[PDB]
């Protein structure tokens, strides 16, 4: 993750020949199955408890549909990488 | 010359909204640092406050005002000497400026021992060697979202049983930072403690429309790369200000929301023809509503 | 009675009432006494400390009891910052109905088949001794009677004259009648 | 009664809810004042002084009265120990309960709005049987106690001894406001 | 040559006001421990073993400051260890050999200086018997006395000649009790570690008068620091005796002690440092009793 930060933002890569490559204008699409993310989101958003009016309990589509950078930080990606991936689909 | 603390805050005001107490505390600590260098210990500063309160900008704005190079650092990316590599790059490796520059270290509250000791290696004057910089005279600005520090203080100052309990951050002592998990030795080099309050929903409108890099201006440019004008209703700016505040991200949450509310039109915008203006009403920020499309 | 033990995952073993206190549920079960009232007060004070902002849920299944003991609960409920929601289980009679009506307006509940009974106080203490002593205790009982009707009328948004009529003799109400009267705000079903 | 258990965050420590409140310097006097209930109050007052001689102790009173000698063990402990003992009336403070309420540190005697405070001359401090000589002795001791209690009450309330002698002749019930005007308490809490 | 114990104490006097008995113990032990190192090592000459110190005192009394002020006088490598970061060999945490790794790093791997340095190990009171407790004491036994550590940059470091100053806030030890091994054993230390720390030095708890002397007497005293900052602007900074008494009392009543003396001074002077360079014609700034104690502003003397 740390190694990628300079690649996700602009740097100059040095790679073998057939070369200095400016990475400023390269677009990155990252993704994965954040399997434990639904648990992180429920821990943050689902106010369950015991008694009358307590929420009682998964709707994984709804949970992923409300993912926020805070959840990805708790999941395990470094804030410096998350802050350079502003669009979450 | 060296601008006086009054002159330094006078221009910190042009970049940082609110946080008046943090600005004068910083204006004095920076003055003493650079007045000392024109001449017995030094004094670095710690910034305590919420996410989105402007800690980073305040550190950046200062470096610009003092005509010194600025490097961004993060306590949770620990290797520490590569911050000096960056600081040197900012001044074309002229160590005379790097050795008098400013280092901002974010997320100090998240390393609350090995990393803290590495940070102390640079803060206590040493010589970094990168592809030789004496760090003795570098001013360090550290900070973080010490949310649990509120509990450290509440533990000591109403009380359980007929009792109600930056009000408490204003009385942070080195002992509270130690109880929070920071090493006393690292704290001993950061004697000045300043606090930053969370911005309210009016301050976030100025974030949206006043700065040179304001979000509204950014997205007006995007629509302006076509023959289309983009305009935001006051209500739209108020509802987005609250939405960002309600995530407790302050200024940070504004970007995600502007992108969210406009994307449903930005993907149509290249096909729409005859369009002259797109107006973002508060309805667009709040619901699955289309902006006014003026043809 | 044997009070079951339950395990909280975090493991911590609780008796089931301490486990429910962890969820901000305080029970008033059976007669209101100095001892049972002081436990409610201790729990209310403790919960305010744990979180002054979150609601406290005060479950009432009580035939009544001492007025002074009930008033220690009542004043604690009103004093502490967090709203105290009240729920009637089985019955809320006499001071139990008073404490039920004393819950935060909009958060006073009853279960569908619960029974709520309001009435003027009985002896707050015996009336023996000399006629001078009996006069004093009769006067104190009348002051309490007026105080309870006045506070009830405030809780129910009714005239003091209405509570004076309605508390003359034991006035039994269904949850629906208590809602119409103004003792509770809602009736729970599911 | 089952006394709930609560967890203190520090590791964790499990307390019964009264031991948890003692940790916050809250001492309860609930129900009749007896040798045993009075000695627990004394033990708690002594303990709290050792923990912190400077911090206030909060003495919550919900009591119909009780033994005078038992109440005096509390009273002398309250006055002896260095930390101020703040007193609060919950539900009622009657007889020795009202005495101990008025005995709190001046300026820190509280009552809740609907509490009931009752002051009166003592009843039997012990039976009066035996011979007329024994009855004379016990009658004299009761009168000395009566005078001592009225004198200490008058001191607490900043009133004349003559006023307390009138007012304690028969059970004198007071609202929190009347107790404040009388001088038994200093403030009435609301929120 | 070496400084005599009197010269070591004189240096300690310029940094620590108070704790006289420990100053003697530390000054003598170091003087002897660096006379042992300088003793010829040949033939029939007796081999001189070392005497380590267990330094017992309240939190904030100056244990570390003595150790550092002392090391700076000798020009020896010096590190500070925290006994609560340590763990048993097979567990996550720091090894006791990380103490040497630090001591060696401080001298750029020059083992001829690391092996003659001083180590202060804090928080001994926190590794008592009542992987994180007794296991750490046992691991330290063979580090305090002679062993050859395998130290990565592997470097073979003989710790025989390292002087160890170990200490902690043994508050429970005053209750157990003039400290004797019997008290330390009841506290919860193992006899094997107690016997390796033959010298016990003790520190007094700081009072209000000590706090006042801390404000004004040491070489790096706070009042002197700020007088220099005001001196940069050609302005004299004066404290009334009531101000120093008020600073010390506040630091004491707030239960922070010496650690809080900087906070109070910085707060009261902030509204003058902010204006100071613009207040031309100003000659003196007076911090009076009311300025420290009450919500009052410093007096500007023109
Ligand atoms: N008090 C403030 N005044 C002006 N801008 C602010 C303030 N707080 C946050 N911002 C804005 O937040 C944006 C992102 O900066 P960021 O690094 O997230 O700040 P922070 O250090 O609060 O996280 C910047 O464009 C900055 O203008
Ligand atoms: N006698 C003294 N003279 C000067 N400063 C002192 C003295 N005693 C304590 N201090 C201050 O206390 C702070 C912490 O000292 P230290 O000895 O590390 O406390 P502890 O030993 O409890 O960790 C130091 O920064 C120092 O300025």
């Amino acid at each position: 993750q740390q190694a990628l930060l300079k690649l996700i933002e602009g740097t100059v890569a040095s790679v073998p020949p057939q070369i200095n490559v400016d990475t400023t204008n390269i677009l990155f699409i990252c993704g994965g199955a954040f399997a434990g993310l639904e648990k992180v989101i429920r821990q943050r958003t689902e106010k369950g408890g015991i008694g009358f009016g307590a929420s009682v309990h998964a709707d994984i589509t709804k949970l992923f549909g409300i993912v926020e950078p805070e959840d990805l930080i708790k999941f395990g990606l470094i804030p410096e990488l998350i802050g350079r991936l502003p669009v979450i689909a | 010359k060296l601008p006086t603390p009054a002159e330094i805050v006078a221009n910190l005001n042009d970049h940082v909204i609110g946080q008046e107490q943090a600005k004068k505390a910083l204006a004095v600590s920076v003055y003493n640092h650079y007045k000392r260098l024109r001449h017995l210990s030094k004094s670095n500063i710690l910034l305590i406050g919420p996410t989105g309160s402007g800690k980073t900008l305040l550190a950046q704005s200062l470096a610009r005002k003092l005509d010194v190079p600025f490097v961004m650092a993060d306590a949770t990316t620990l290797d520490v000497e590569q911050i000096i590599t960056k600081l040197l790059g900012k001044c074309d490796f002229d160590v005379e400026k790097a050795q008098r520059g400013i280092v901002y270290i974010d997320q100090i509250d998240k390393i609350s021992e090995g990393v803290q000791q590495a940070l102390l290696k640079l803060i206590e004057g040493t010589v970094a060697s990168v592809p030789n910089v004496d760090t003795t005279n570098i001013l360090f600005i550290c900070g973080g979202a010490f949310a649990g520090l509120e509990k450290v203080i509440r533990q000591r100052t109403g009380g359980i049983g007929f009792g109600a309990s930056t009000k408490l951050f204003g009385i942070v002592e080195p002992e509270d930072l130690i109880k929070f998990g920071l090493i006393p030795e690292l704290i001993g080099r950061l004697p000045v403690i300043a606090t930053l309050e969370i911005l309210d929903e009016d301050a976030l409108i100025n974030i949206l429309t006043e700065p040179k890099n304001a979000l509204v201006k950014q997205y007006q440019a995007l629509f302006g790369m076509e023959n289309v004008e983009l305009e935001f209703e006051e209500g739209a700016l108020r509802s987005i200000a609250r939405q960002a505040m309600e995530r407790k991200t302050g200024a940070r949450g504004l970007r995600s929301i502007v992108e969210r509310c406009l994307l449903d039109t930005m993907y149509r915008l290249p096909d729409l023809k005859g369009l002259k203006k797109v107006v973002v009403g508060k309805a667009v920020i709040e619901e699955g509503r289309e902006p006014e499309l003026v043809f | 009675y044997l009070v079951p033990t339950v395990i909280e995952q975090s493991e911590r073993a609780f008796d089931i009432y301490s486990r429910l206190l962890k969820e901000r549920i305080v029970f008033l079960v059976g007669p209101v006494t100095d001892e049972s009232a002081n436990l409610v007060v201790a729990q209310l004070l403790f919960l305010e400390s744990e979180n002054p902002d979150k609601d406290i849920f005060f479950y009432i299944n009580s035939p009544g009891g001492s007025v002074t003991a009930g008033m220690s609960i009542y004043d604690t409920m009103n004093f502490i910052k967090p709203d105290v929601s009240t729920l009637c289980l089985g019955q809320a009679a006499s001071m139990g109905a008073f404490l039920l009506s004393a819950g935060e307006k909009g958060k006073r509940f009853a279960l569908p088949n619960s029974r709520i009974m309001i009435h003027q106080p009985l002896i707050s203490g015996g009336l023996g001794g000399q006629a001078s002593d009996i006069e004093i205790h009769a006067r104190e009982l009348l002051k309490i009677k007026e105080k309870l009707n006045r506070l009830m009328a405030k809780h129910c948004d009714r005239d003091l004259a209405d509570l004076e009529r309605d508390t003359d003799r034991d006035n039994f109400m269904s949850a629906e009648e208590a809602k119409e009267y103004g003792l509770i705000d809602q009736i729970l079903e599911n």
